[PDB]
């Protein structure tokens, strides 16, 4: 009865994509911005009556990412792609993100969930409108997320795990 | 490379970044508590934690 998820955890430099994931696993954010190159995460949960087991990767940016996305792409089966809602240049890499994953997978419907982190703070570069078209063209929902609060943060990987188990 | 690859339990792992001349416990001691770990019930399987971080690059070890 036990069934197992890979999520990967794309982004720009800094969205709080290692946040989101420690506020998941150790129900604890982190103040201070440590970079991260490549760790993964283990953690069993029960999602609508069944025990699910997932593993949740934290990817890098930059010049390291650049190299090594491909590799990592086609070994998970769902992507949780973050932005920041506080900085216009990482929404804007949100499609350069997804073309390489289909153009990996080498399909147009793989399991995505558009998430928009840091929601706590006020003064937003980026209304949620623009990420509501965005999600809707990808075919792909939309959640708000605060790793500093941990709003949404369990609906947002437990949608993406329902994409995958639904597809 | 200065890049260097941990294996964790519970089918975990980390990558971490070292220096020239940098201590084992030193260059990952925030990956361990990143991930939920104490330096001091880990076990590195063998090595010393005064080994130096920048002569173990381009190999894999792990934790327990
Ligand atoms: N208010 C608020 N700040 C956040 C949130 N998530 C992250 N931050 C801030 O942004 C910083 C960067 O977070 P981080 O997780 O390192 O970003 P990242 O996308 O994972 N970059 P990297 O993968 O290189 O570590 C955090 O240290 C924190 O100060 C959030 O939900 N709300
Ligand atoms: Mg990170």
């Amino acid at each position: 009865p036990m069934t197992e998820y890979k999520l990967v955890v794309v982004g720009a430099v800094g969205v709080g994509k290692s946040a989101l994931t420690i506020q998941l696993i150790q129900n604890h954010f982190v103040d201070e911005y440590d970079p991260t190159i490549e760790d993964s995460y283990r953690k069993q949960v029960v999602i609508d009556g069944e025990t699910c087991l997932l593993d949740i990767l934290d990817t890098a940016g930059q010049e390291e990412y650049s190299a090594m996305r491909d590799q990592y792409m086609r070994t998970g089966e769902g992507f949780l792609c973050v932005f920041a809602i506080n900085n216009t240049k990482s929404f804007e890499d949100i499609h350069q993100y997804r073309e390489q994953i289909k153009r990996v997978k080498d399909s147009d419907d793989v399991p995505m969930v558009l998430v928009g982190n840091k929601c706590d703070l006020a003064a937003r570069t980026v209304e949620s409108r623009q990420a509501q078209d965005l999600a809707r063209s990808y075919g792909i929902p939309y959640i708000e997320t605060s790793a500093k609060t941990r709003q949404g943060v369990e609906d947002a990987f437990y949608t993406l795990v329902r994409e995958i188990r639904q597809h | 490379s200065n890049t260097i690859r941990v294996l964790l339990p519970n089918h975990e792992r980390t990558v971490v970044k070292v220096r020239n001349g940098m201590s084992l416990h030193d260059s990952l001691m925030k990956a361990l508590k990143r991930h939920g770990l104490q330096p001091e019930s880990s076990a590195v399987f063998r090595l010393d934690w005064n080994t130096d971080a920048a002569s173990l690059i381009g190999e894999e070890l792990q934790v327990d």
